[PDB]
C-alpha cells in the first residue's frame, strides 16, 4: 500500500470515529473526543466521494446536535478542522460552530 | 480611551477581579493581581506589538530573555496573578511586564531579536508536577506522566521485575548506574530511590554514593525497627530522604513501634491512608507528627461509589489471595477500609496530608496525579463549602492548598525545591500551559527547561497545526542532545563529589539534592496541620479531637467522561 | 492511461558489436542440470560439460547480460561465445587462469 | 546477436528514444542518452553479471565504489539519461558504466568485493528535494518530508510556539544552539534561519555566529525598511541568505518602498504570489528584479476549484478574523486573490518563479512540495501545450525546468549547492529511487549520504520484504551514529570559525554555506525569466508587457485520489 | 513438617520428577534435579523470605549478586534443573541456592541490599536464542527477533538494497563501519558478515580488519571454487567463520567440486536442505562431512501440507520466473523438492543438522526460529516416538537436542560461545523467562546483559501492569547508554587490534570472536551425527546407508492459531 | 493478549481494509491502497478459517474486478502478497494478477 506517516495518522482518526459511531448508535450522548472524531471522519469520507470544500463546510454542521452531546461539548468545539485528499488533492475543511 | 472588561478579557485574557472555572469542576479562581500597564500589553502577530522598534527592542542576547510567555494567568502556591513570564538560559528570569524599555513603561522582561514568544493569553500557566512515588516498571511511564503535566519523577526500580512491581527501590550500585544512564533518554527530570532495608549502614552508604537521592523502606524487604533506624542514620549523615511503606502485618510492632524507631527523624510516609500499604488499620495517625511528611497515592482519591469494589479486588489480585481463604479475606478487609479512604479526602482539605503521588502501576495511575488532586478539591468544596482561610467569593485558597500537593511540597520533601516545584526566579523553566476548559486534564503545551517537550499536534502534513487527528507528540525538547540540556538528573552530594556523572558519562544537566533532613511538617506549603488523630481498632473510625472525620462517595466526577475517549 | 507506462521505440538492439565470436558444441555428460550465466569464463564451466575448452579460452556466452543457458542431463547444444574485453584478465572461476588471457 | 527493444526495456529499463509516463500525469520523458555498452549491462542476482571475476573485479576497497545503482534512468536539471551511478565515501563518484575493467569495456565505475548494489532497472533516480520554507513546528515533519523525497530542510523555529507557528525564525543563540543539537536526531540535512527583524546589527551578527545560515524578515516581527536594510547589511558581511515575508499591510510603504530598502541586494522572497504573505496586492512584481530569488509555497499550487474556498477560510482561522467584521473581511479579500493565484502557475511555467517550497504547517504542506510541483507541470502542459524551449515529441525541457525548482535552485539560493541539490560528482549521495507509476508521490528508496534512510517495508516477520502491510519505515541510515555520518548540519562561516560544532558537541558531519550573496535570478537553472510584470490596484489582474497572465482551475488532478488512503 | 507435592508445585514451581507440557505441543519435560534445600526456598513479597536479616543478608554489593531469578526451571543443553540463578556485573554468577548465609544453609547465591529479584517460580528459563542467518534488510528485525526470545543476531547487509535482499553480506569497510555504528542502536548482540566472494585475498582481509566476524560466500556474487578457496584461506589466517550458499546452478561444478574446493576446512553451510539455495538437488549431502556445520533456515521447518505450494510460488516471485517458461519452471522444480524438505525434519531429529536459523526476509521468518524448532520436535515425537538416547518417561533428551540448535551450536559455529549461547557461569546474562503455556511462542521477560530489555506490558496508566492491552514494549535495557552497557558488538581479532571500536566511537561493550576454525561437526552439542547420506539424481530420494529418510506433512501444528491474532 | 510487533502491524492492515470495505459498499471505485488492503485482509481471514494456500491463491483473484477499481489500478497491482497464521503456522500467499 506504501502507506506514508500521514495516511497511518488518518487511520487512527478513522478508528476513533468507529468508537464514536457505535456509541451514538447505542443512544449515548457523545463526549469531546468522540464528537471531534465523528465529525472529522464524516468530512474525510465526503472528500473521498468528491464533495466540494464549500459543501462539506456546511454538511459538517449537521452531523451532531446539542441533544446528542454531553453538556459543554458544543462550547468546547468552536470549530473542527481536517484535511483530506479531494479529487483535486489535499484540502483543508474548517467546520465552524459544528454543534448547535 | 476605554475598552469594556468583556472585550479586554477576550483579547488579553482575564484581569483583576475576573473569575475562571477550572475545567468542568465547581472550582472558580479569581485574578488577584495583574502586573501589566493597561494599553501596553504585548501580543504577537501580524500588525501586533512584538515587532522591531515597538514591543521588541535593540538589545543584545545577554540583555533580553530567550522566551516570553505573554499574558499568562499564573496559578501557583503563592498567588493567582496575571503576568508575562520571562525565561533565560532555561531558567525563570522574571514574572512581570514584558516589552521594549525604549518605548514602553515599567518593562521588567526585555524582549529582543533573541526572544521567542509563547502566547499565553486566555491560558492558565502552572509549574510542572513532581511525582515522588514512581515505580520504574517501564520507560513509557515518562511520556505518560509528562503528557499529564508532570515534569519530575522520583522513584525506584529496574523494569518489570518482582522487586520493582512491589517497591520503589533501585537495588545496588550496578542497577543504580544503569538506571541513571537510562534516565538521559527520558524527557522528565529524574531522581532515584535505593533499597533502604538493611541493618548494615555500609550497604546503604554504597547506594547513596552510587547516585540515589533517597532510600525506600518497604515491608516487602522487611520494614523492621532495625532497618528503619539504619536507613535514617545514613540519611542524616548523607542529606538524602527516607520514604516509608510500613509493616502492614504489625509483625515487628504496631504503628507506635515504627514511630519509636523513627525517633523524631524526618521521613516521607507513602500512601499514609494505608490502602496502598502500612500498619493496619492505623498508619493514618502518622500525620499528627512534626517530622513526618505524609503523601497519598491516587487510586483512593477521591472516595467514589466504585472505590471499595475496585480496591478489594485490585489487592486480591496483586497478593494472589483467593476469596475462599478466611485469613486472606481477613487481611484484605484489614487493608481496604471505607473509614480511612473517606477520612483521607477531608485530611487533604484540612492540610493534614501534604503531598499527592501516583504509586505508578503498583496501585496507582501515573497519568492521574493532577486530575485526581483536582477531583478531591471539587468533592471537598461540594461537601464542605469554603475553607476557613478563604477570602472573597472564589476558591483561590483551596486552589493554592491543592496545587502545593503536587508541586512545591514533593520538591521540598525530596530536597530539590532549589531547582523545581514552583514558578520562581532562578528555578528551572518547567512550565505547563493549560486551556481553562482542559485545566488539570489535557495541557496545551509542556515546557522542559525552556524548550517545549510535548504538546498536542495535528496532522503533520496539514497546512496548519490544528487539523485532526490531534494527539500528544514529543517535541524538540524531547530529542537527543536538546533533551539532555533541558532535563536534570538529581544526584546525592556523595555521588556528585565522587564524580559519578563523569564516570557513567551522564549527558544531562546534573542537580544535587540538599535539605532533606531539615524539612518538617511545618514547612509544607499550606498543608502544615498536625491533627490530634485517632483510629478505633474495632470500627476503624477516624477521629480528630474526638470528632468523626468522614465523607460521602461520589457517583460522578468532573475531569472524567467529558474528556477521555476510553 | 496506465501510470508509469513505457512507449518503447520499436526496433532491435545489437549486442556486443565489434567483438570476436565463436561457436562450440556442448554436451552435458553429468546426471544433474547445469546452467551457465552470460559472463562466466566458458572454458572453466563444470567439467561434466564436454566441449573444445581450448577454443573457449577467454570467451563467455554471447547472450543478453544477466541471462543464462541451461543444459539438462544429456542435452547437447551449439552455443555462441563472445571474447572477454577490457584488460582480458581472468581471475576466479575454477582458478585455471588467474591472470592475463 | 539482437534483442527486441521491448524485451530490452523489460530486462534493463528504457533506453535512448523510449518514453515513460510520469505517474498518472500527461507528462512524458524521453531517454536522451544511455551510457552503457549494449551487451555489457550489469545486473545483480542468481547467475547474473555482478559476480567474482565477471562484473565484479579483484580491486581493493580504495579502487572500487561502495555502492552502485545499476541501470538507473536519471532525471535531473542537466539531462534525462540512462546510466549506472557510483557512490564512494557517501558522495557521488561517477555517472557512467559500471563493471569490471578486467573483462568489460568502457568501465568508469569499478565494482569490487567492497561494492553494495541497488537495482535501479526500470526505476527513475533523482536528487533529494530541498525545502527552504520549513517552520520547525514539530520534529515529525522530518520523516514526513523524507518520505516525500525531500532530503534537506532549511527553516526556523523552536517547536509549537506562537513565534514559530507564524515565522521561520529560530531566535537567539540559546534556541539556535538547542535546535542545532536537536538536528543531530533527524534523518534530513538541516540549516537554520534566525530572526532577521532588528535595527541593531550586532543582535543579528550574534545569531549568525551561533550557527544560522540565513535570517528571516517576517512582517509579524516588523518587516520595515530599517529592519530589511539591517539584515541585508549583515548578510553581505557574513555570507548568509536573507528570506523575506514582506509588509502585507503596506504599513511602512508599498512594494516599491520594500524594493528601495533592498537596494539591489540579494534576497529570497517567500510565497511571492502573496497568498502566504506580502504587500497586498502586488508582491508578485518582485519576480521582475535581478537580485530577487522568488519562491512559491505549495497550497496555491496548482490553482483548483477548491483553492479559494479553502484559503479564504484557512487565513480567517489563522488570524482569528470572524466573517462579521467588514475590515477583517476586507483584509482577507486583499490577501486571497484568484488573479494572482492563477497567474502564479503560468509564472512557474515561464521560469519567472524559480523555487517551490512548503511553508510547513503555517499555510503549507510538508509532504507535498514535490507532488504539487508536478501537478503544476501537468496543468500547464494541459493548458499551454509545449514550452518554446521544447525539442522532440516529449516533455523533457518542462521536466528539467520543474525539477530544478525543488532541487538545484533552493540549493543555489541558500549557498549549499556545493554539497547538495543535484546528481553531480563530489556532491553528497542524497538520491531518491522512484517506480515510474509512483514518480513524485511514493518513492521506492530514499538514500541519505550513501545509506538507505527510509523505504517502504512489508511485514517484518514475513519470508520476503514485500508482503502486506507495506508502509514507510526508517532504515539504518536513520539510526544513531550511522545517521550522524550520513546527514549534514549546515553552519555559517562565522559559526564554523568560532568552533560551534565542537562547543555544542554536534555529532553529524558539518557543511558551511557559501555564495549566498553572489547568486542572482540569472543563476536560477532554467528559471531565469525577469518579466515586465504589473498588478492592477483595483482589479488585481496580472499582466506581462500588457498581456493578461491567467489560468483555469483544475477540477481533478493526477497524483491524488489514485494513490492516497485518505 | 510435610507439604503435598501438588501444593509445593503451586507455591514454588515443579520439583524433581514433576513433568511440564511445553506450550500446546506433545512434548513433556521432567525436572531432573533441584538445587534447593526444602523449606529454605526464597520467595519475594509481603511477609515472605527475601527480607532484611531473613533471606536478605548484610553483605556489601561486592559480596552479593545484582540480580536473582528465584525458583527457575532451567531448560538448557546440559540439563532440566530447578534452581535459583544469580547475575552479577551483567554475567551469570552461579546456578544454585540463593539466600542469606547468616541464617540459611547451603547458600551459593548471596542476596543483599544490592540485589534485585525476578520471580521465576512456575516459569521456564532458557538462554537467549542466537540467529546466524540474518539479512539486515531493516532495523525493525531486531525488536521482532528479541520479542521471539533471540538475543544475538549474526548476519550481513546494508538495508533494503538488492545485494542484502539476496545475501547476508555487508560489503566493504565503509558499509561495515556504518553498520557497526548503527548496531549500537539495537537491543540485540550483533556480529557482521562481509562479502566473501573474491579471488584476491587482500579485498577480504580489508573487510575482516574493518570488523566482520565472518565472510558469506553466496552464489549471487559467484560461489565458484576459486572464491570459496580464497575466503577459506583468509578465514584460516584471521580466525573468522565462512558461511556458504553454494552454486545451485552447478555452473562451476557439482556438490563434490564445492566439497573439493573446501578441502576439509571448517565452513557453516546455510539452508543445507537446499530449498533456500545450494547445489541442486544434493547440497544436503554436506552433513556427512566432519568439517561442515550445517544449518536449516525456517520456512521448510516442519514439513506441512501448505509448504510446497507456498515455496514454489515464493521462489517464483523472488527470481521473477513466470510459470510459462519451461526452463524457469524446470529451475523452480529443481530447487523445491518434497523429498529433501521431508528428509530435513528427520535429519534434525537424528542430530545430522545442528543449527536452526531464519534467513530473515529472504526466504525466512525472523520471529519464528524458536517456534519452528519446537514444531519440528513435536512433529518428530508424533512420527518417530522416543529417541534412542531417551531415558525416562519424558522428552528431555529430544528437548536438549533441539534447544542446542538455536543456542549453543550457532554460538560455537561463530566463535562467540565464550560470551553467549547457554546458561553457564561467566557468560553474558541473556536470559528468557517463559510461562509454560507460552513456551517458545511469547516470552514473559527477555533479559539482555542483566537488564530487562523487552517484556509484555499492559496499560501504562493502569493501577497494575497487567490490564489490557498487553503488548511487547521496550524496557530500560533497550534505552540509550543502558542498552550500550547491556549488549555486545562482536569484532574480529584484527579489527579489535586495529582499534576499530575507538575509531568509530562504538559505545557498546565489545567482544572478540575466537575458535571459528577449530570447531567441527563432532563439537555440535547433541547434534554430531555424520550420516552416510545420498540423494538420487532422478527421484531426489534421500537415503542414509540405503534406507529412505522421509516424513509426512502436518495438517495442523501447535504454537500456531491458539496464540496469534493473525 | 501479549501482542507481538507483527500482530500489531497486521491490525493496521485490518483497519485499512475496513476503510476500503465501507467505500466499496458506497459504490466507489477503489484506489491503489484500498484495493491492496481489501484483498490482503480477505486472504488473512481465509487463513484464519483454515483455507489452504492453493485455494486462497485462486479465491484472492475474485475479490475485485476492473469495474470496481479506478483506471490503472489493475496495472499498478501485478500481485498481492500477505502472510497469515494458517492451522499449520505462518504461510505466504501470493495472488497473481488479482484484478481483471
Ligand atoms: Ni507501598
Ligand atoms: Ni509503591
Ligand atoms: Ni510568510
Ligand atoms: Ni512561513
Ligand atoms: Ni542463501
Ligand atoms: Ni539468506
Amino acid at each position: 500500500m506504501e502507506l506514508t506517516p500521514r495516511e497511518k495518522d488518518k487511520l487512527l482518526l478513522f478508528t476513533a470515529a468507529l468508537v464514536a459511531e457505535r456509541r451514538l448508535a447505542r443512544g449515548l450522548k457523545l463526549n469531546y473526543p468522540e464528537s471531534v472524531a465523528l465529525i472529522s471522519a464524516f468530512i474525510m469520507e465526503g472528500a473521498r466521494d468528491g464533495k466540494s470544500v464549500a459543501s462539506l463546510m456546511e454538511e459538517g454542521r449537521h452531523v451532531l446536535t446539542r441533544e446528542q452531546v454531553m453538556e459543554g461539548v458544543p462550547e468546547m468545539i468552536p470549530d473542527i478542522q481536517v484535511e483530506a485528499t479531494f479529487p483535486d488533492g489535499s484540502k483543508l475543511v474548517t467546520v465552524h460552530n459544528p454543534i448547535i | 480611551s476605554n475598552i469594556s472588561r468583556q472585550a479586554y478579557a477576550d483579547m488579553f485574557g482575564p484581569t483583576v477581579g475576573d473569575k475562571v472555572r477550572l475545567a468542568d469542576t465547581e472550582l472558580w479562581i479569581e485574578v488577584e493581581d495583574d502586573l501589566t500597564t493597561y494599553g501596553e500589553e504585548v501580543k504577537f502577530g501580524g500588525g501586533k506589538v512584538i515587532r522591531d522598534g515597538m514591543g521588541q527592542g535593540q538589545m543584545l542576547a545577554a540583555d533580553c530573555v530567550d522566551l516570553v510567555l505573554t499574558n499568562a494567568l499564573i496559578v501557583d502556591h503563592w498567588g493567582i496573578v496575571k503576568a508575562d513570564i520571562g525565561v533565560k538560559d532555561g531558567r525563570i528570569f522574571a514574572i512581570g511586564k514584558a516589552g521594549n524599555p525604549d518605548i514602553q513603561p515599567n518593562v521588567t522582561i526585555p524582549i529582543g531579536a533573541a526572544t521567542e514568544v509563547i502566547a499565553a493569553e486566555g491560558k492558565i500557566v502552572t509549574a510542572g508536577g513532581i511525582d515522588t512515588h514512581i515505580h520504574w516498571i517501564c520507560p513509557q511511564q515518562a511520556e505518560e506522566a509528562l503528557v499529564s503535566g508532570v515534569t519530575t519523577m522520583v522513584g525506584g526500580g529496574t523494569g518489570p521485575a518482582a522487586g520493582t512491581h512491589a517497591t520503589t527501590c533501585t537495588p545496588g550500585p550496578w542497577y543504580i548506574s544503569r538506571m541513571l544512564q537510562a534516565a538521559d533518554s527520558l524527557p522528565v527530570n529524574i531522581g532515584l530511590l535505593g533499597k533502604g532495608n538493611v541493618s548494615q549502614p555500609d550497604a546503604l552508604r554504597e547506594q547513596v554514593a552510587a547516585g540515589v537521592i533517597g532510600l525506600k523502606i518497604h515491608e516487602d524487604w522487611g520494614a523492621t525497627p532495625a532497618a528503619i533506624d539504619c536507613a535514617l542514620t545514613v540519611a542524616d549523615e548523607m542529606d538524602i530522604q527516607v520514604a516509608l511503606h510500613s509493616d502492614t502485618l504489625n509483625e515487628s510492632g504496631f504503628v507506635e513501634d515504627t514511630l519509636a524507631a523513627i525517633g523524631g527523624r524526618t521521613i516521607h510516609t507513602f500512601h499514609t491512608e494505608g490502602a496502598g500499604g502500612g500498619h493496619a488499620p492505623d498508619i493514618i495517625t502518622a500525620c499528627a507528627h512534626p517530622n513526618i511528611l505524609p503523601s497519598s497515592t491516587n487510586p483512593t482519591l477521591p472516595y467514589t461509589l466504585n472505590t471499595i469494589d475496585e480496591h478489594l479486588d485490585m489487592l486480591m489480585v496483586c497478593h494472589h489471595l483467593d476469596p475462599d481463604i478466611a485469613e486472606d479475606v481477613a487481611f484484605a478487609e484489614s487493608r481496604i477500609r471505607r473509614e480511612t479512604i473517606a477520612a483521607e479526602d477531608v485530611l487533604h482539605d484540612l492540610g493534614a496530608f501534604s503531598l499527592t503521588s501516583s504509586d505508578s502501576q503498583a496501585m496507582g495511575r501515573v497519568g492521574e496525579v493532577i486530575l485526581r488532586t483536582w477531583q478531591v478539591a471539587h468533592r471537598m468544596k461540594v461537601q464542605r463549602g469554603a475553607l476557613a482561610e478563604e477570602t472573597g467569593d472564589n476558591d483561590n485558597f483551596r486552589v493554592k492548598r491543592y496545587i502545593a500537593k503536587y508541586t512545591i511540597n514533593p520538591a521540598l520533601t525530596h530536597g530539590i525545591a532549589h531547582e523545581v516545584g514552583s514558578i520562581e526566579v532562578g528555578k528551572l523553566a518547567d512550565l505547563v500551559v493549560w486551556s481553562p476548559a482542559f485545566f488539570g486534564v489535557k495541557p496545551a503545551t509542556v515546557i522542559k527547561g525552556g524548550m517545549i517537550a510535548i504538546a498536542p499536534m495535528g496532522d503533520i502534513n496539514a497546512s496548519i497545526p490544528t487539523p485532526q487527528p490531534v494527539h500528544y507528540r514529543p517535541m524538540f525538547g524531547a530529542l537527543g542532545s536538546a533533551r539532555h540540556h533541558c532535563r536534570l538528573t538529581f544526584l546525592s552530594q556523595a555521588a556528585a563529589a565522587n564524580g559519578v556523572a563523569e564516570r557513567l558519562n551522564l549527558r544531562s544537566a546534573i542537580a544535587v539534592v540538599k535539605g532533606c533532613r531539615t524539612v518538617q511538617k511545618a514547612d509544607m506549603v499550606h498543608n502544615s496541620l498536625q491533627p490530634n488523630i485517632t483510629v478505633d481498632a474495632q470500627t476503624y473510625e477516624v477521629r480528630v479531637d474526638g470528632e468523626l472525620i468522614t465523607s460521602e462517595p461520589a457517583d460522578v466526577l468532573p475531569m472524567a467522561q467529558r474528556y477521555f475517549l476510553f | 492511461m496506465i501510470p508509469g507506462e513505457y512507449h518503447v521505440k520499436p526496433g532491435q538492439i545489437a549486442l556486443n558489436t565489434g567483438r570476436a565470436t565463436c561457436r562450440v558444441v556442448v554436451e552435458n555428460h553429468g546426471d544433474r542440470p547445469i546452467q551457465v550465466g552470460s559472463h562466466y569464463h566458458f572454458a572453466e564451466v563444470n567439467p561434466a560439460l564436454k566441449f573444445d575448452r581450448q577454443q573457449a579460452a577467454g570467451y563467455r556466452l554471447n547472450i543478453p547480460a544477466g541471462t543464462a543457458v541451461r543444459f539438462e542431463p544429456g542435452q547437447k547444444r551449439e552455443v555462441e561465445l563472445v571474447a572477454f574485453a577490457g584488460h582480458r584478465a581472468v581471475f576466479g572461476f575454477r582458478g585455471e587462469v588467474m591472470g592475463p588471457l
